[PDB]
C-alpha cells in the first residue's frame, strides 16, 4: 500500500537527502557505486552506504568541457551532475571501466572532480578463468583498501561474509518480487515494478529487503489477477524516466519482466559459496550471463530473454536503447533476431535523459500495443 | 629494387597467402590490430586484420557501400566505423576493392579499447568460430600491476592451447624463440625509421606515408620478410635526409602532429591541402604503438609491453606521449582529429589538448571526421581548419 510505496518514493524523488540523513543517523561515509556491477559488499561489511549512481534528467553544459556530443546519455548525466556538485556528500565513487565511456569518464574525472575520490576497477573479459577470478580478487582487494583509505578503519573479512549474505538475501526477496508482480501484472503498474526495485540504490540492503517483504505479503493477500492489457519485457541500460512509464501505463501495457541493468541484472545471480570471501565475489562476476557488459562470445542474451518472455505468456520485448550506448547497439541485431527467430515480436526505443519531447516513443509504442493486437 | 614495391607486394603477399591456406583447407584467423601476434605466428597461421582491410576499402572510396549495408541490418551509425564496415563484409560475403577470406577463428585484444570485444563477439556468435580473448585490462595506475601480468601471461597460456587445437600442431618452446626475436627486431625497426622526421628538417617522408608502412608492422610483425622490408626503406629514408630530400611536395614550412587516426576516405584531399600549406606531420605517437619491446623468452615484459601501448594507459601519460611527440618532432603545433568512430580517443581529447598546449606552449586546432565513414568528414570545414592554425604558427614564428 501507499505505506511502502511512500517510503520508496521518498528516496528515489530526494537521493541526496537520504545520503544526508544516513550520514548524520549512523556518522559513516556513503560510496557511490557507478552503473551496472559494482563489489556493494565491500562498501556495506565496511558499514558504509552503497548508493547507486544512474545519471537522471538533465541538460548539458559543464560535461562539454570534456565530452564531444556522441557519449552516451546517462553517462553524460553522471558527468554534469559530477561537475555540478551533486555527488559531493559522497566519500568517494567506483568507476568500473566495463566500456569505453566508463574508462574515459573514469580519467577525466579524475581531473574534473579531484574532490572525490575515484577508485578503479576493471572486471576481466575472460571471467571464467581461473586467472581470471585471481585477477579480479586483487582489483577487489585494491578496492577494498581504497575503501578502507576513506572510512579509516579496516574492513573485516567476517563482515564482508556477513554482507555477502545479506545481499544474496536481498537478490532471492527481489526475485521473488518479480514472481508476485507478474501475478499481479494489473496492480503493479511500469512505475510502480520500477519504484521498488530502484530504491534500492538508496538505502541499506538490509532495509530494502524488509520493505519489499512485507510489500509481497499484501500482494498474497491479493488474488491472483489475469492482466487486462498487452505484457512486456524491457531490456536495456535503463528505463526509469516517468515520461516512459507513463506511455506504456496509457496503452495498458504492464511489465512483467526486465533484462535491465538497472534492474533484475543486479539481482539474477548470487554470489556463489566459498570460504574466502573476496573470492566468492569475484565468482559472481564469473557467473552472470545475459548481459551486454559481461563477456560471452555465445551471445546467450537472447536466448536467455526468449525463455523468461515463454515462462510468462509475455506478448512483446521492448529494448529501451541508451541513446549513444555502443555495447548495447552491437548486441541489437542478434538479440533481436534471438528472439523474433522465436515468434516473439519487438520494438525499439530510444533512452536519452536528456530530450524532454519524447514523442517517438509515444508513437512507436502505440503502434506496438495496436500491433500486438490480433 | 624499391622499398614501396616490396612493401605492397609483401602486403599483398599476406591476402593471397590466406586465400591459398582457405583454399587448401588452413585456418585463417581475423586479429585486432595491437594483438600478440607472436602467439599465432609460432603456429605458422595465417592471420588477417579487419581494421586493415577496412582502412584499405575506405581508401579506395568502398565502405560506404559496407556501412550502409551493416546499417541495413540494425547497427547503429554510432559504432566505430570498422565495425560497420567489417560487418557489411560478412554479410556481404567480401567485397571488390580489396577482398578476403571468412575466418576460422578470431584473435582479439582489448589494449586499443573495448569496441572489439563486441564486434569480435558478434562475428564468434554469427559464424560459430573460436574467439581467443587477451584481455589487457586498462591501466589506471601509471605501472602495470602484478595481477594485470599474471593474468595477461595465463591468457598467452589459453591462447596458446587454444591455437594447438585449432592449427592441429603442439607448441615449439625453439621456434617461439625466433619469433620473439624477429618480432623484436621489426618492432625497433618501426619505431627508429618512423621516428626519423623528428630530425631531417625538411623530413624525409610526407607524416601521411607512415600509414602505408603502417600496414606492414601490423599484419607481419613476426616475419622475415618486414625485416628486410624495413631495412630497404630505411636505407632509402636515409639517403634522402642526407640529400635534403623527401616524399613531401614543395617547402616543408611548417612542423606538426596530428592526432588520431587520418579520414582514409580522404586520405587523399588531406594530402594536398596540408601540402600547399607547407605544413608536414613530423611528430607523432604512432612509432610507439607497435615498438613492442621485450627479452627473448620473457612472458613478463612480453604481457607489460602489449598492456602499454598508448591506448591503454591513464591520461596523464597519454597526455605525455603527445606533448613528447611534438617537443621531439620540433613542432609548431598540434592538429587533433575528433574521430566520431574512436570513442575512447575522443572522449579525453579535450582535457588532453588543453595540458599538452599548457605544457609545450604550442598552439592546436580540430577539426571533426571519421577514419572510414565518408559522411563524417567536410572537407571545406578541414582547409578552414588548418589555415586558421597556419595563421597561429606563421604569427608566433616572425616573432
Ligand atoms: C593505435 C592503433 C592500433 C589503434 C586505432 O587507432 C586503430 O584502429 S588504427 C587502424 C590500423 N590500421 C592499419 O592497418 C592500416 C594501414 N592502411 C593502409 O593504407 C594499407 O596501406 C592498406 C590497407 C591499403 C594495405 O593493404 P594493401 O597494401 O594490400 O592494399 P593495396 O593498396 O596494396 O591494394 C592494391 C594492390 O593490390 C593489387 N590488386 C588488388 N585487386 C586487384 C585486381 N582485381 N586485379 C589486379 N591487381 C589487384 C594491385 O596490384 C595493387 O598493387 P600490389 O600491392 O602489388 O602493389
Ligand atoms: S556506453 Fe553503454 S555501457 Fe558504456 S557507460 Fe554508456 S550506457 Fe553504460
Ligand atoms: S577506431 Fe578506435 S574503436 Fe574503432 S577500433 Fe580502432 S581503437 Fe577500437
Ligand atoms: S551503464
Amino acid at each position: 500500500m501507499e505505506a511502502i510505496l511512500s517510503k520508496m518514493k521518498e528516496v528515489v524523488e530526494n537521493p541526496n537527502a537520504a545520503v544526508k540523513k544516513y550520514k548524520s543517523e549512523t556518522g559513516k561515509k556513503a560510496i557511490g557505486c557507478f552503473p551496472v556491477y559494482c563489489p556493494e559488499e565491500i562498501i556495506h561489511a565496511a558499514g558504509m552506504l552503497p548508493v547507486g549512481i544512474w545519471g537522471g534528467q538533465t541538460e548539458l553544459d559543464l560535461a562539454k568541457q570534456y565530452f564531444p556530443a556522441f557519449a552516451c546519455s546517462i553517462m553524460q548525466s553522471c558527468l554534469e551532475y559530477g561537475l555540478k556538485g551533486a555527488y559531493d556528500e559522497l566519500s568517494g565513487v567506483i568507476i568500473p571501466g566495463m566500456c569505453d565511456t566508463l574508462i574515459c569518464l573514469g580519467q577525466n574525472w579524475k581531473s574534473a572532480v579531484p574532490h572525490i575520490k575515484y577508485i578503479s576497477l576493471v572486471h576481466p573479459q575472460n571471467r571464467k578463468l581461473e586467472a581470471g577470478v585471481k585477477y579480479l580478487i586483487s582489483e577487489y582487494k585494491g578496492v577494498k583498501r581504497e575503501l578502507e583509505e576513506i572510512c579509516g578503519y579496516e574492513i573485516e573479512e567476517a563482515k564482508i561474509h556477513e554482507s555477502i549474505e545479506v545481499y544474496n538475501e536481498h537478490r532471492k526477496t527481489m526475485r521473488d518480487f518479480v514472481e508476485v508482480a507478474y501475478k499481479h501484472s494489473n496492480t503493479i503498474k511500469p512505475s510502480i515494478r520500477s519504484l521498488v526495485i530502484k530504491s534500492g540504490f538508496f538505502m541499506r540492503k538490509e532495509e530494502h529487503t524488509e520493505l519489499v517483504k512485507d510489500l509481497i505479503a499484501k500482494l498474497n493477500a491479493m488474488p491472483e489477477e489475469v492482466c487486462s492489457g498487452k505484457k512486456v519485457l524491457l531490456t536495456g541500460i535503463l528505463a526509469d524516466s516517468k515520461d516512459i512509464l507513463d506511455i506504456l501505463e496509457d496503452n495498458n501495457i504492464s511489465v512483467v519482466a526486465d533484462d535491465l541493468a538497472q534492474e533484475t541484472r543486479q539481482f539474477r545471480t548470487d554470489v556463489p559459496a566459498g570460504d574466502d570471501a573476496l573470492e566468492r565475489l569475484a565468482r559472481q562476476w564469473s557467473n552472470i550471463e545475459g548481459c551486454s557488459l559481461a563477456y560471452d562470445p555465445k551471445k546467450k542474451r537472447g536466448s536467455l530473454i526468449v525463455d523468461e518472455v515463454k515462462k510468462k505468456d509475455i506478448d512483446g520485448v521492448i529494448f529501451c536503447m541508451m541513446k549513444f550506448c555502443d555495447p548495447e547497439e552491437y548486441d541489437y541485431p542478434l538479440v533481436r533476431k534471438d528472439i523474433e527467430d522465436s515468434g516473439i515480436p519487438t520494438l525499439y526505443v530510444e533512452i536519452d535523459q536528456q530530450t524532454q519531447n519524447n514523442e517517438q516513443a509515444r508513437t512507436r509504442i502505440q503502434t506496438f500495443a495496436e500491433m500486438m493486437s490480433l | 629494387k624499391e622499398a614501396r614495391v616490396v612493401i605492397n607486394d609483401l602486403l599483398a603477399e599476406q591476402y593471397a597467402n590466406a586465400f591459398k591456406a582457405k583454399e587448401e583447407g588452413r585456418p585463417v584467423g581475423w586479429s585486432t590490430s595491437v594483438f600478440p601476434q607472436e602467439l599465432a605466428e609460432v603456429f605458422d597461421l595465417n592471420v588477417l586484420y579487419p581494421e586493415n582491410q577496412a582502412a584499405g576499402v575506405a581508401a579506395k572510396k568502398g565502405s560506404l557501400e559496407l556501412c550502409e549495408i551493416a546499417e541495413s541490418k540494425g547497427y547503429s551509425i554510432d559504432l566505430c566505423a570498422y565495425a560497420r564496415t567489417n560487418f557489411g563484409l560478412l554479410e556481404n560475403g567480401g567485397c571488390e576493392a580489396l577482398d578476403m577470406p571468412a575466418p576460422d577463428f578470431l584473435l582479439c585484444c582489448n589494449n586499443i579499447c573495448n569496441q572489439v570485444i563486441k564486434w569480435y563477439e558478434n562475428i564468434s556468435r554469427e559464424l560459430d568460430i573460436p574467439l581467443i580473448m587477451i584481455d589487457t585490462t586498462f591501466n589506471n595506475e601509471d605501472e602495470v600491476t602484478q595481477s594485470r601480468i599474471d593474468y595477461i601471461k595465463a591468457q598467452f597460456e589459453e591462447a596458446i592451447k587454444q591455437l594447438e587445437i585449432i592449427s592441429g600442431k603442439k607448441f615449439d618452446p625453439k621456434k617461439f624463440e625466433e619469433v620473439m626475436k624477429i618480432s623484436a627486431e621489426n618492432g625497433r625497426l618501426w619505431k627508429y625509421s618512423m621516428s626519423l622526421p623528428a630530425d631531417s628538417s625538411p623530413s624525409p617522408m610526407n607524416g601521411f606515408d607512415l600509414f602505408t608502412y603502417m600496414a606492414v608492422i601490423v599484419c607481419a610483425r613476426g616475419k622475415k620478410e618486414t625485416t628486410e622490408a624495413f631495412k630497404l626503406l630505411i636505407e632509402e629514408l636515409e639517403d634522402n635526409m642526407k640529400t635534403g630530400k623527401s616524399s613531401f611536395r614543395g617547402e616543408e614550412k611548417y612542423r606538426i602532429m596530428m592526432e588520431g587516426i587520418p579520414c582514409w576516405p580522404y586520405i587523399g584531399y588531406k594530402m594536398k591541402t596540408l601540402a600547399k600549406f607547407g605544413v608536414n606531420m613530423t611528430g607523432s605517437v604512432y612509432p610507439h604503438a607497435w615498438a613492442l619491446q621485450y627479452e627473448v623468452n620473457d612472458l613478463d615484459g612480453m604481457a607489460v609491453a602489449y598492456s602499454t601501448m598508448f591506448n591503454n594507459v591513464n591520461l596523464d601519460r597519454m597526455t605525455k606521449y603527445r606533448v613528447d611527440s611534438l617537443v621531439e618532432g620540433k613542432c609548431d603545433g598540434a592538429f587533433y582529429h575528433m574521430n566520431r568512430s574512436c570513442k575512447l580517443m575522443s572522449l579525453i581529447q579535450y582535457e588532453m589538448q588543453r595540458r599538452a598546449a599548457e605544457e609545450t606552449g604550442l598552439p592546436y586546432a580540430g577539426f571533426d571526421g571519421d577514419q572510414a565513414d565518408p559522411r563524417a568528414f567536410t572537407n571545406a570545414q578541414f582547409e578552414t581548419r588548418i589555415q586558421g592554425l597556419v595563421e597561429v604558427m606563421e604569427e608566433r614564428k616572425k616573432l
